[PDB]
């Protein structure tokens, strides 16, 4: 894969790398999930969420 | 903000206001607990520069609900490019006295990375931009924070579209032609914020314009993007005695 189609498959952020090989990576008070492509916060408020829509939702 | 609604409480946390001796001075975006980005035109006319607060959780300007916090300002960085009355590299990056307490109406917007930015979140052509600027041009200010959904357009297509400074590197054009919707006075140093995937980015900032809502003309903002590593080594950098630092860019 390559990160600028598609933004490589990643929810966030994306690096490509010598070969096939493309790495995701997810911002401070976010993991990367085994799918290796989805973030998840890690933390109560986490950059970017907007906290009443998220509760709103959940 | 002109042709916006009322961003509802809560929906807007990343905001800032900023205020010298406790009068409306632009607007801003909180992107961790302790820096916010501004716009560097907002600090061309202070006279004493420990006089400027931050707000952050503010809504209704003409009340106190407890979700306020007021911080001042430590730092003020300005890249060495950027010239005092003039329109290029308007940017600043604050540095808050002590940190915010992250609340539900306290967050940051994500700084994204700058190859993210550029080759994702640079196309997607609507963001919202805030602030409690004129409601109309040569109109008063709003009182409760207003937000406004925005379309980008390539810096080619402005040029073509609009009908004198240029559109450099380091700006973007987003908005309207038809006099209904845009950014005004006192929103300056606002957020332009990109939805991505259920996160939210910075990727521009409230700049200027040939006036507010003119005919033929769009809203014009910093190009966040370009300036992503240069925020981010200030960020690990210890603060310096006096306010504003001049940082050389790139
Ligand atoms: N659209 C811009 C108009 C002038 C003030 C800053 C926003
Ligand atoms: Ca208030
Ligand atoms: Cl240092
Ligand atoms: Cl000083």
């Amino acid at each position: 894969l390559i990160c600028v189609n598609e933004n490589g498959g990643c929810e966030q952020y994306c690096s490509d790398h010598t070969g096939t090989k493309r790495s995701c990576r997810c911002h401070e008070g976010y993991s990367l999930l085994a799918d290796g492509v989805s973030c998840t916060p890690t933390v109560e408020y986490p950059c970017g969420k907007i906290p009443i829509l998220e509760k709103r939702n959940a | 903000i002109v042709g916006g609604k009322v961003c509802p409480k809560g929906e807007c946390p990343w905001q800032v206001l900023l205020l010298v001796n406790g009068a409306q001075l632009c607007g801003g975006t909180l992107i961790n607990t302790i820096w916010v980005v501004s716009a560097a035109h907002c600090f061309d006319k202070i006279k004493n520069w420990r006089n400027l607060i931050a707000v952050l959780g503010e809504h209704d300007l003409s009340e106190h609900d407890g979700d306020e916090q007021s911080r001042r300002v430590a730092q003020v960085i300005i890249p060495s490019t950027y010239v005092p009355g003039t329109t290029n590299h308007d940017i600043a990056l604050l540095r808050l006295h002590q940190p915010v307490v992250l609340t539900d109406h306290v967050v940051p917007l994500c700084l994204p990375e700058r190859t993210f930015s550029e080759r994702t979140l640079a196309f997607v052509r609507f963001s919202l931009v805030s602030g409690w600027g004129q409601l109309l041009d040569r109109g008063a200010t709003a009182l409760e924070l207003m937000v406004l959904n925005v379309p980008r357009l390539m810096t080619q297509d402005c040029l073509q579209q609009s009908r004198s400074p240029n559109i450099t590197e380091y700006m973007f054009c987003a908005g309207y032609s038809d006099g209904s919707k845009d950014s005004c006075k006192g929103d300056s140093g606002g957020p332009h914020a990109t939805h991505y995937r259920g996160t939210w980015y910075l990727t521009g900032i409230v700049s200027w314009g040939q006036g507010c809502a003119t005919v033929g003309h769009f809203g014009v903002y910093t190009r966040v993007s370009q300036y992503i590593e240069w925020l981010q080594k200030l960020m690990r950098s210890e603060p310096r005695p006096g306010v504003l630092l001049r940082a050389p860019f790139p």
